[PDB]
């Protein structure tokens, strides 16, 4: 956590639907915006830290 | 001449555009704007917004 | 019935996804209760239930 | 059985009520009293208090 792994996305379709068959997950945790609501929408970049 | 002939006139356009700048208030919601709430959010929290 | 534990979510009024869509869908006017538990233990197989 | 709780199944359970309209058919275990008129009183009438 203290050297937490970041990693852009850009310039691709992003399926947010397929993330739950990734990870065993229950649910998303989302601010701001919706799960459902993430496949009909476009952003600048992405970010992803884990 | 006419102060108050056109003290009336603008009170009247102060007020409906005082009226107008009250739509980019967001009142506590995540935007002011309802397309962006409804195409950002489901329906429960949309409705809350 | 059964589902997944990620789409248990999706039982509920005014949701989205797989299950909610083509599978069983919720009025979003629901008044009414779920009640969800894990069956791990008798819905698993070793080769895959 | 080796998934994780996210993949793993969940028996669910919908209890869907319908409310006041037609006489109901499936009550709480409430002890019905006398009726009591001409007085005032608190009243529960299947619900309806």
């Amino acid at each position: 956590v203290y050297a937490w792994n970041r990693k852009r996305i850009s310039n691709c379709v992003a399926d947010y639907s397929v993330l739950y068959n990734f990870a065993p997950f229950f649910a998303f945790k989302c601010y701001g915006v919706s799960p459902t609501k993430l496949n009909d929408l476009c952003f600048t970049n992405v970010y992803a830290d884990s | 001449a006419l102060g108050k002939l056109q003290d009336v006139v603008n009170h009247n356009a102060q007020a409906l555009n005082t009226l107008v700048k009250q739509l980019s208030s967001k009142f506590g919601a995540i935007s002011s704007v309802l397309n962006d709430i409804l195409s950002r959010l489901d329906k429960v929290e949309a409705e809350v917004q | 019935f059964v589902i997944r534990g990620n789409e248990v979510s999706q039982i509920a009024p005014g949701q989205t996804g797989n299950i909610a869509d083509y599978n069983y869908k919720l009025p979003d006017d629901f008044t009414g209760c779920v009640i969800a538990w894990n069956s791990n233990k008798l819905d698993s197989k070793v080769g895959g239930n | 059985p080796t998934y994780g709780v996210g993949h793993q199944p969940y028996r669910v359970v919908v209890l869907s009520f319908e409310l006041l309209h037609a006489p109901a058919t499936v009550c709480g275990p409430k002890k019905s009293t006398n009726l009591v008129k001409n007085k005032c009183v608190n009243f529960n009438f299947n619900g309806l208090t």
